[PDB]
């Protein structure tokens, strides 16, 4: 099947196509197609927004982090494990609709891979910065990975969904895909509606 | 960033290819944000600020997921069941 | 030859008795078993009635029998004899309706567009290749079950 499947360069494979029958070899190595040697080195060289629902919390938080910046403990107590865990125990079976929880469980993986890579880029304040700085340095005495999971508070949950869509729009998908995230930013906002002392 | 951004693709090499086109064959659960996870270097940091307006291995793992998917569907059919 | 429209679906003793050639592919010489019943069933020359007429696929070459899918003898002139196994042309939905007559494929060249985004709730209406403007996207065996199964348990209340 197919039109181009070959373990070595590929030539129309569906043997060495256009030589003779006297080039055939059928030795059992390592396989590598590479797109044929990237062509065999070019010929050898050539010759939107969040609705306005709950909006007092982050302009509470704006001047918030002026001067106290919402953390004064390094190891916060508050991590974002267990309140994670929960929406596959109570919203995914009450709230969506009946069928598969791909919607919130896959985002919230696609969530871990964005905040375990996201830290260095955009949500940080100087003071912030300053912190990150430490705990890194703090970190590196027994060259072990910075997990940003223990160490960081959910209360900032909030701030990294709602800079989220300014920066869809930075490149071309389709706006289906910003329906889908617009609304499960609104599920999140939903829930998070009642319980405000998280 | 931005400096071994384009030190790396954006002088000469893959500048027509695609470098994230062969990334999903290697890269597990990811599906809703795929194109801005590339260019991540591509743009500097910035101070905060706020507008005045506010595949042999990964095809075990989505099936033991989407075995458990099931298993979680059907407990909820029961529980559906239950509160009808 | 006249100028008329000729897509895909448009083809380019012996007439009765014997014919153990059609049961045969040049292609390796082995049998060619139908879809619906497990059997080539070519028969004897001493009980001529026990062999059953057989044709292949004009597009998968896929073996049928006669007898399996309604119809009464073979398809030599007119359209290609297209088995009820790939995309229909024509499809019909009471709601006035839908027809959705495909989109009889482009080319391979720049007009062709892939961008694969989302496996889930893409919206897509069909016009999807299988891997390992017309915007396609690339479709694997999870997404298609994956989105049968939180279709047919949305609507299986309705």
């Amino acid at each position: 099947g197919g039109r181009c499947l070959a373990f070595h360069g590929p030539l129309m494979y569906e043997h060495y196509q256009g030589w003779k029958s006297s080039w055939d070899e059928w030795v059992g190595y390592d396989r590598i197609r590479a797109y044929n040697e990237e062509n065999i080195a070019m010929k050898k060289r050539l010759a939107l927004q969040i609705p306005i629902k709950l909006k007092s919390v982050l302009v509470d938080d704006w001047e918030y982090v002026t001067k106290d910046k919402k953390i004064c403990r390094l190891p916060a107590d508050v991590t974002v494990e267990m309140v994670l865990n929960k929406y596959e125990h109570e919203v995914s079976q009450e709230l969506e609709s009946p069928g598969s929880q791909s919607q919130l469980s896959e985002y919230c993986a696609g969530l871990k891979l964005y905040f375990d890579k996201c830290l260095g880029n955009m949500l940080l304040y100087r003071l912030e910065r300053l912190q990150y700085d430490e705990l890194l340095k703090k970190s590196s005495k027994d060259q072990k990975p910075l997990v940003p999971i223990r160490i960081y508070g959910a209360i900032h949950l909030l701030r990294l969904i709602s800079v989220l869509p300014e920066l869809i729009s930075s490149t071309t998908m389709d706006l289906q895909s910003c329906q889908l995230l617009i609304k499960q930013t609104e599920d999140f906002l939903v829930w998070l509606l009642m319980h405000v002392d998280e | 960033n931005e400096c071994k951004f384009k030190i790396f693709i954006n002088n000469s090499m893959a500048t027509l290819k695609k470098i994230e086109s062969n990334f999903i064959k290697q890269n597990n659960n990811v599906k809703i944000f795929a194109k801005l996870l590339f260019n991540i270097d591509s743009h500097n940091p910035k101070q905060f600020q706020l507008p005045n307006y506010i595949t042999q291995i990964d095809e075990n793992s989505i099936k033991y997921d989407f075995f458990d998917k099931i298993y979680k569907s059907k407990m909820v059919q029961k529980r559906k069941l239950f509160q009808f | 030859s006249r100028g008329q429209y000729s897509d895909e679906n448009d083809k380019i003793g012996q007439s009765d008795s014997y014919n153990p050639d059609t049961h045969i592919d040049s292609n390796s010489g082995k049998f060619l078993i139908c879809y619906k019943c497990n059997q080539t069933r070519l028969g004897s020359w001493s009980h001529p009635e026990n062999s059953r007429l057989i044709m292949t696929c004009d597009y998968c070459q896929t073996p049928w029998h006669l007898d399996c899918v309604p119809r009464a003898s073979f398809k030599n002139l007119g359209s290609k004899w297209k088995c009820p196994l790939h995309s229909p042309t024509k499809v019909y939905k009471k709601i006035n309706y839908k027809v959705w007559k495909k989109q009889r494929l482009i080319n391979k060249k720049n007009q062709l567009y892939y961008e694969p985004l989302q496996k889930i709730g893409y919206q897509n209406n069909g016009n999807i290749q299988i891997i390992p403007d017309f915007k396609i996207t690339q479709i694997d065996e999870n997404s298609i079950k994956y989105d049968f199964f939180d279709k047919i348990y949305k609507s299986k209340m309705v």
